[PDB]
This record gives structure tokens, C-alpha cells and sequence, in this order.
């Protein structure tokens, strides 16, 4: 019964709180609206460009150290944004107001929404399309940075060799050079001496044709990029014995020829990753005269200079108006061809920047998903940013202090601290009883929460055996005797469990007692305590196991005690003062099955598989709701029903309908 | 490696101190410094992946 | 380096050998006795 | 006794350093020459 | 870290200068330990944005007397009112060469 | 080597000058002081 446990408030079903996003396969999943950091703006994307990094991410071809947003499983697809302003930061933004049309940098901008700081976007001029705007930022920005700033290039006295010109950066570079030459020409600085030439390399004959027919006057000569005799040829043709700057894009080998292809005042800009292979070196021999070897990767413009972007945009459409400057070929793609475009950039038979368009996003993508996820049986996977322990308001009690307990307590406290927007749901006091003396893990959690949140919470761990109702009552009354600010106990969870392997030949009465005093007798004593103390327990949770359902292996007493927990929970359900017991399986993290893999292989031989902590906490969140408190005790595990029935005879009739393949 | 601090006699115990930094992807960056009993510094590693 | 202030810094709890090495076994890092050296490990807030 | 060492440096590139000594007795080499070479296929269309 | 270094020391200190750079660091060298061939750096130092530039006075001997003009004019102008100086000039006679 | 090759900015960046007492170092420090004052006088007194 997947729909058994009703959803909790930690769900996210408000469609306005939603916004789509591309997953690792570019299919669109859902996320919640983010909590805006200071000085950040949220933008509705209308047009997004595509780079080589997006194609690389599609196949996860980079290590994790280069990811800035997300990681390999959730890559930051997209790098430019061009759209309207939805929400400003609560403080620290003056350059923008909600509604303006802006372009700039935004991590993972292949989504309908994109949050980013204000220092990465500027006011997009309102006479150019968003399609061009998403195809102008990265290329022209990188060119204007790596040429006119790091090299301190001079468009009238120096020469530049741009590798792989037909790449987006190369075409942006050539357009920049043409625009700069014309701008210097108009202002009485028309002198552009022939010692200032522009050589550019490309990979195929078609690219040569395109560059020849477009920039014929500007380009001096063109050489293939797959060979190296261009190095010798440049020095032959050049009147100054080399070039004065190179915008390297090729990999590895060609660097050592680029160094030689430099005049005495040469400089080099790299856009590659071949530097990151450690212990692999250049040589100092290349550095005799004035040289400048600078590597480039777009993070300075993402911190310092939106001024370059502003200037290139304003002067680019101004210079397109009269006409001596262009914008690189912008190839548009629909919102549904995202996969197609991402594969298409790999072909390289295109020319220009690839941009996707999002004006049909609402109808062709969004609303179908709207009408689909409304599926009632579809337990929505949209997670909000916070937890909320609705049934935990005043006080909780925990039996046992090690293992699964600490993760649960961590989650409860993390939810409680955010739950401070209500006047009553502030968890005040945890009470911990364990037969053993204090363990390292619980103390570590206690002092972590102390050091983190001050005296907001208070733990009262009284170590005392739980097999005598009198001793437990004494412990509770001493808790109320230590501090007069302890709120009345509202909930109790039974995590205490002793582990004992007992074959069916040595079962003594002491084995049953040692197993049942912490589990069953303890649960009954706590139930009696709640009876006496008038405890309206919304949360009386007992932790049983699959032993009480399918039967364990030489662990009779544990399974029997779990079944007593089930019977007691049902009894509490019938007579009022509701409760709930859950028969979990193994634990993927924090247990013997999580520390030794031999028992894991043995248990998986029975078909049972360990459940990740995420689903465990999901189930706890679901049962911590007053709406679901009326449902009966249930068992939660991931079973391989095939092996489970091959091992368990009796369950063939009780759970036979759970098979997907009926063997013949 | 501050070998100029290595003692002439084997001590019974040497101390250590490791400050976690952050996690990216499935890789963790830590830091670790090995110290003598009375605080003399022996090895200092400013990055462990 | 000041030992005392770092001890005060990293004193959330204290761990014997067995607990630490079981925790390490949780990281799929089995170890024989010849490699069992950590005696007492006091954890802090990421500073140990 | 002349011995040439080849060190991988980069893609295609390599580093070459030589040494000499007296065979039966000397443990002392003294580098005599060194340089770098690169294994890049040339362009034979500007030739003859 | 710092954002630029005007290195003058020799050899060893360069590899620490590289580490003493913030992510937008740059380096200017005035040394001749560079000319020893087959002795090299590592590309490891070039992970983030760096700029390693060697310097020897031949560009100003070909291109930019403008720097000299500007520094001279503004140097005596700024010495006039006084917030700029000229480095200690120690004079020697023609016979003490 | 400062204001041209690096495109240094005397108001937003930091600089480490080795062997400052050398002639080049003292020229560098004097240049930085003069540039800071010049930016200060022209309404760009912000030197973070």
C-alpha cells in the first residue's frame, strides 16, 4: 500500500512554489523555490546559451573539483541567462527592480528560474532579442578579458594569432578586433600599421571558406589547426619574426610550438585543462625574453568586471545599428530539443553560439508536467527546504542511546530549530534512558547541539535499567526534580534493543529475559507510565523488526518481542491513546549490517535489502503527523519477494500477490 | 617536515590534530598536523583529498 | 603550537580505541592490530 | 659507460639527459648533455 | 593570498610565491634563474587564474617612452606639493667609478 | 611590470614586492603611494 502513509507538510505541492529544472539526462524534474541569499536576484529564463562544458557535463567528463553548483549527478547545465526579474534579494540590491530584462552569468541556467548575484548580470538593452543576448555574454566577455585586459593588447601596434577561430570564442575575438579597428579609425587614429596582422587557424576547409568570405580583408592568412608547420610559416611570413599574442585553445602539443611562434614580446592566453595534469610541465627555456603565459577560466568576470559585459553589449548593438560589427551566428533551438542541441554542439559542423529558447516552455513542457504530477498515487518527490515535526511540540523520550537513535535525534533537532515560526512547536526537552552508561555518539550529538544552538534545548540522560516501572518513574520524577522548567512529556520512542544470537538448542529462560526486559517489558512499563501520568501521546512509536513478520534465523526471542510490540501497539490503538509499531528490516547505515558486510550478504541471500536512511526518515516524518496516527502498525522494508518466498514457506499465501514474475 | 624538531629519544606518544574543511562531490578535503607531547610541531599537511 | 587551547577546542567528547576503529570499519576500512595506533580521540566541531 | 635517460614530460614531449662514468668502479655520473624533444607528426606539404 | 608579486629573489622562492597567490594571482619575474634550460616549473601551479610574466628591459627600449615621460612629469609635480619622493640618490665623483 | 603587464589596480588589489629595499622595490613603493594619493584626490578615495 504505497498510498498508506498520507503525505506530510514537508511535501511541496504548491505549484507556485515550484519551478522546473533539467536533471542529469536533461529531462525536467521539480524543485522548490530557493531562499534568496543576500544581494541575489531570481530571473525567469527566456534564452540560454550552450558551451562545451555543458556537453562535457552531459557525459560527466570532469572531476568534482571543477563543479561550482551541484556535482556530477546534478551538473550545472547552462551558463548564461536572459530574462525578466522575478524576485530581488530582501536586501543588498539597487541595480535592479522586479520586472527588468537582464542578461549575464548564472550557474545552472538551463532551468526556467536562475538565482545569481547582481554582480553577474547587467541591464540587457531593450532593442536586442533574448536569443542574441544568451549568445553574446560568455564569448565576447572571455575575449575582451583575455585580450584587452590581461595582455593589455593594442589593436593598432600588435599582431594576434587566434587558434580555432571558428569556435565561439574565436569568432567573438575576430568581431572584437574588427570593431576595435573601426573605432580607432574613426577617432583620428586610423593608422593601423601592417605590423598589426591577424592570423587564425581552423580545422577544416569549409571553415576556411566561411572565414574567407566573411572577414576577407581582416584575416591575413589561415592555416590548419591539425598540424604544426604554421609555427614555422608565421615566422617566415612575419616582418617581425613572430606574433605578439596567441589565444590558445588547442591542447597539449601545440603549446610548445606556440611558444616558439612568439616574437620577443610575445604573450599567451590559455583556455584548456591540459595544465591541470600535475607533475607535467612546460619548460623555462621558452621564457627567455619577455613572455606572458596566462591561464584563463571564467571566475574573475563572475566576481569583478560586469563592466566588460556592459560595454560590449552597448557598443555591440550601437555598432550593429550603423553596421561595422556583428553578433556571432545565433542558432536557436526549441525548449523540447535540449537533448538535441546538447548533442549537436558536439558535431562541430555548426558555426556560432547555440541558444535554446523558453517562450514555449509553459505550454510544451510545463503544463504537461503540471497535469501529470497531479497523479494522486504519485507520492510527490518534491522536497521542501526544511523539516517540521508537527506532533513533537513539548517533550520526547528515547529508549536506547546508540546506533539509529542519533540520526533520528539529529533530524528532529534540525527540524525543531527551523520550526520556531510557531508559538508552541518548539521542542524543549529530550529525555534519554539507556541501560548502559553514556556512549560516545550520543554525547557527541548532545555537545554538538549545545555548541550550535546554546541553551535552546536541554538533554536529561538518566542511565537506569528499564525492566522496573518503579525505577523508571523515579528517573522521570528526578528529571522533574533536577530542573523545574521541564515541559510535560508528549512522546516516547522505543529504540532500545539488545542483540543476541541464540541457536535452537541453547534457548534458556535467561535468553528470553535478556531479550524481552529491554524490548517488551520496557514497552509495557512505558505504556503503564503513560497510563498513570495521563500522557496524551500523539507519538508512541515502537521499533520492531521483520522477525515478528517472517521469522528470524536463530533469533527467536527478538522476533517474539517484536511481535509483543505489535500486539501492544494494536491494543493501544483499540482502547484509545493511539500508538504505532513499525517492523523495519536492516539498517543501511549505523548497525552491524552496516559495519560487517558478511551479515549483509547473508541477509540479502534471503532477499531483504538494507533501506537507505532517506526512506527511513521519510517514514518517520509521515508517522509524525496527527492525520496518520490512526493507521495500524505496519512493516517497512525493501524485499526481494522472489528470494523471500524461496526462503519463507508460510508467507507464500500471505504475501504471494507481491510477486512480479510468477515462475512456471 | 620540521626534522629540526625530531627528538633524540623515542617518545611514548605523539599527538595529532585534524580540522575538516569541506566536501565536494564524493571527495573530502581535510587538514592534519602531527605534534609532539609539549606542542613541538613535526608534520603539517594543509590539504588531504 | 598551543596544546591546551586545541584540547579545549576539540573536546566535544572522547573516544577509546575500539569505538574509533569500529567507526572506521563503518567506512569500509578494516585494520589489523599492527595498524591499530589511535588510543584516545577527542572529537570537536570538525576539529579533532 | 654512457647512459641516456628519457623522462615523460607532456603529451608528445620528452626530456633527454645523458651521463658518463668508468664502468667497473665508478658510482659517480656527471651529466654531459641534455635537451627536450617532441613526438609530433610534421606537415610534409611544404617540402622538396 | 595576494594578487600580484614583483619577484626579485632566485629559484627556490618562486615555487612558494606561486602558492602565496590568491585565485587571481599574477607574478612578475626579474631574475636569470629562468634561463637555465631543461629546468622547469609545474603546470600544477597554474590551476586557477595565474599570470607568470618574465621581464627584461627591452620593450621600453622599443615602444614606451610614454611611461618615462609620465613618471618624470608627475614625479616632480607630486614632489612639488609633496606626497611623492625620488629614491635616495647617492652621488659619486667621476674618479670614484 | 606593474601597471601594464598585470593591469594592476591600485584600489582593489594587493601586491607583494620582494626585496623592497632594492632600487626597483623602492620605486615600486613610491609609485604605489603616488597612485593611491592620485586616486584619493579625484573622488576615488575609496582604497579598501
Amino acid at each position: 500500500e504505497p498510498k498508506l502513509l498520507s503525505p506530510s507538510n514537508n511535501y511541496e505541492k504548491d505549484t507556485n512554489n515550484l519551478y522546473l529544472n533539467t536533471n542529469s539526462n536533461l529531462d525536467f524534474s521539480f524543485q522548490c523555490k530557493e531562499k534568496l541569499p543576500h544581494g541575489s536576484v531570481e530571473i525567469k529564463v527566456m534564452s540560454t546559451g550552450i558551451n562545451y562544458k555543458d556537453n562535457l557535463f552531459y557525459r560527466g567528463l570532469l572531476p568534482q573539483e571543477i563543479f561550482t553548483k551541484g556535482d556530477i549527478y546534478s551538473p550545472p547545465f547552462g551558463l548564461e541567462c536572459a530574462g525578466y526579474i522575478t524576485r530581488v534579494a530582501p536586501s543588498g540590491v539597487t541595480r535592479f527592480k522586479v520586472g527588468d530584462q537582464v542578461v549575464g552569468f548564472a550557474s545552472h541556467s538551463l532551468s526556467s528560474l536562475a538565482i545569481t548575484h547582481q554582480d553577474k548580470i547587467v541591464l540587457k538593452p531593450e532593442n536586442i532579442s533574448f536569443n542574441e543576448a544568451a549568445a553574446v555574454c560568455v564569448v565576447y566577455a572571455t575575449s575582451y578579458y583575455s585580450i584587452f585586459h590581461i595582455g593589455a593588447f593594442m589593436a593598432d601596434k600588435e599582431s594576434i594569432l587566434v587558434h580555432s577561430a571558428t569556435g565561439g570564442v574565436g569568432l567573438a575575438t575576430l568581431n572584437l578586433l574588427k570593431w576595435k579597428r573601426n573605432q580607432l579609425k574613426k577617432h583620428g587614429n586610423s593608422e593601423i600599421s601592417n605590423d598589426a596582422s591577424i592570423y587564425a587557424t581552423v580545422g577544416s576547409k569549409e571553415k576556411v571558406d566561411y572565414l574567407q568570405e566573411k572577414y576577407g580583408d581582416l584575416i591575413t592568412a589561415i592555416y590548419n589547426s591539425r598540424d604544426t608547420e604554421y609555427c614555422d610559416e608565421i615566422k617566415q611570413q612575419s616582418a617581425q619574426g613572430g606574433v605578439d599574442l596567441i589565444l590558445n585553445t588547442l591542447s597539449g602539443d601545440y603549446l610548445s610550438a606556440n611558444f616558439r611562434s612568439l616574437s620577443q614580446v610575445g604573450r599567451i592566453m590559455d583556455l584548456s585543462v591540459t595544465q591541470l595534469v600535475e607533475n607535467d610541465s612546460l619548460d623555462f627555456s621558452n621564457f627567455k625574453y619577455h613572455v606572458t603565459y596566462s591561464t584563463i577560466d571564467l571566475e574573475r568576470a563572475t566576481t569583478y568586471n560586469s563592466k566588460i559585459v556592459r560595454d560590449i553589449l552597448t557598443e555591440v548593438f550601437d555598432a550593429i545599428s550603423d553596421g561595422s560589427l556583428e553578433n556571432i551566428p545565433v542558432k536557436v533551438f526549441p525548449a523540447t530539443q535540449v537533448k538535441t542541441a546538447i548533442e549537436y554542439i558536439n558535431e562541430r559542423v555548426h558555426i556560432g553560439k547555440i541558444v535554446v529558447d523558453f517562450e514555449n516552455f509553459e505550454q510544451d513542457i510545463l503544463k504537461p508536467a503540471l497535469q501529470e504530477k497531479e497523479n494522486p498515487i504519485q507520492l510527490n518527490k518534491v522536497k521542501k527546504l526544511e523539516h517540521t515535526c508537527d506532533t513533537l511540540n513539548n517533550t520526547i523520550l528515547i529508549t536506547g542511546q546508540t546506533g539509529i537513535a542519533v540520526h533520528i535525534l539529529k533530524w528532529i533537532i534540525s527540524g525543531s530549530v527551523l520550526n520556531s515560526n510557531k508559538s508552541q512547536q518548539q521542542v524543549t526537552d529530550f529525555i534519554i534512558l539507556s541501560r548502559s552508561s553514556l556512549k560516545w555518539e550520543l554525547e557527541n550529538l548532545i555537545n554538538q547541539t549545545k555548541h550550535k544552538y546554546g541553551d535552546r534545548f536541554r538533554f536529561h540522560y538518566k542511565s537506569v535499567n528499564i525492566a522496573d516501572l518503579n525505577s523508571t518513574r523515579t528517573a522521570i520524577d528526578q528529571v522533574y526534580s533536577s530542573c523545574k522548567n521541564v515541559s510535560p512529556i508528549k512522546s516516547v520512542l522505543h529504540f532500545a534493543t539488545v542483540y543476541e544470537y541464540i541457536l535452537p538448542e541453547d534457548i534458556t529462560q535467561t535468553v528470553i529475559d535478556n531479550t524481552h526486559n529491554p524490548k517488551a517489558v520496557g514497552a509495557i512499563n512505558l505504556h503503564n507510565l503513560s497510563i498513570e501520568k495521563d500522557w496524551k501521546l500523539e507519538n508512541f512509536i515502537l521499533f520492531s523488526s521483520i522477525g515478528a513478520i517472517i521469522g528470524g534465523s536463530k533469533q527467536c526471542a527478538y522476533s517474539s518481542a517484536n511481535l509483543v510490540l505489535d500486539s501492544l501497539s494494536n491494543y493501544r490503538k483499540s482502547i484509545g491513546l493511539a500508538s504505532t509499531s513499525i517492523n523495519w528490516g536492516g539498517l543501511d547505515a549505523g548497525g552491524v549490517a552496516a559495519t560487517d558486510k558478511s551479515v549483509a550478504s547473508f541477509l540479502e541471500g534471503q532477499g531483504i535489502l538494507l533501506v537507505s536512511l532517506s526512506k527511513i526518515l521519510g517514514c518517520l516524518d509521515s508517522v509524525f503527523q496527527p492525520s496518520n496516527s490512526h493507521l495500524s502498525n505496519f512493516m517497512l522494508s525493501s524485499f526481494n519477494i522472489d528470494n523471500l518466498l524461496s526462503s519463507a514457506p508460510q508467507m507464500k499465501r500471505k504475501m504471494g500477490h507481491h510477486l512480479t514474475n510468477y515462475k512456471t | 617536515f620540521y626534522s629540526s624538531n625530531v627528538p633524540s629519544t623515542r617518545p611514548q606518544f605523539i599527538y595529532a590534530f585534524a580540522k575538516f574543511d569541506k566536501i565536494v562531490g564524493n571527495s573530502t578535503h581535510g587538514s592534519l598536523d602531527i605534534m609532539l607531547e609539549d606542542g613541538t610541531l613535526l608534520i603539517s599537511i594543509k590539504n588531504v583529498k | 603550537l598551543d596544546i591546551e587551547k586545541l584540547k579545549s577546542q576539540c573536546s566535544f567528547t572522547t573516544l577509546t580505541k575500539s569505538e574509533v576503529y569500529n567507526k572506521l570499519l563503518l567506512l569500509s576500512l578494516p585494520y589489523g592490530p599492527t595498524f591499530q595506533r589511535v588510543e584516545s580521540c577527542s572529537i570537536g566541531d570538525g576539529c579533532s | 659507460h654512457l647512459q641516456t635517460s628519457i623522462t615523460p614530460t607532456t603529451k608528445g614531449e620528452f626530456k633527454v639527459e645523458f651521463f658518463i662514468k668508468d664502468n667497473r668502479n665508478s658510482t659517480k655520473w656527471t651529466k654531459t648533455s641534455n635537451g627536450r624533444i617532441g613526438l609530433f607528426k610534421h606537415n610534409p606539404k611544404n617540402n622538396k
